[PDB]
């Protein structure tokens, strides 16, 4: 499918957008073999542990 | 002569510790501040060759 990351920015005022292997600003100009998404909820003080 | 030239032209497909052996991949995946760290290793390896 066409992966548009623009809908992620306006969805919520995120306060943590750490990206390790790719600069976020270029995310719209790349192609990937496969994508995995994982979701869970934790407390604030544990956020640094991810 | 053929062996030397073949080795010299083959040495361009080595990462030398970086994440990839293609410059355009690095220049299209990372911000300019983080590109120099990867570029330097390739530069040094190719200079040595």
């Amino acid at each position: 499918c066409v992966a548009d990351y623009s809908v992620l920015y306006n969805f919520a005022p995120f306060f943590a957008f750490k990206c390790y292997g790719v600069s976020p600003t270029k995310l719209n100009d790349l192609c990937f073999t496969n994508v995995y998404a994982d979701s869970f909820v934790i407390k604030g003080n544990e956020v640094s542990q991810i | 002569n053929a062996q030397a030239l073949n080795t010299l032209v083959k040495q361009l497909s080595s990462k030398f510790g970086a994440i990839s052996s293609v410059l355009n991949d690095i220049l299209s995946r990372l911000d300019p501040p983080e590109a120099e760290v990867q570029i330097d290793r390739l530069i040094t390896g190719r200079l040595q060759s």
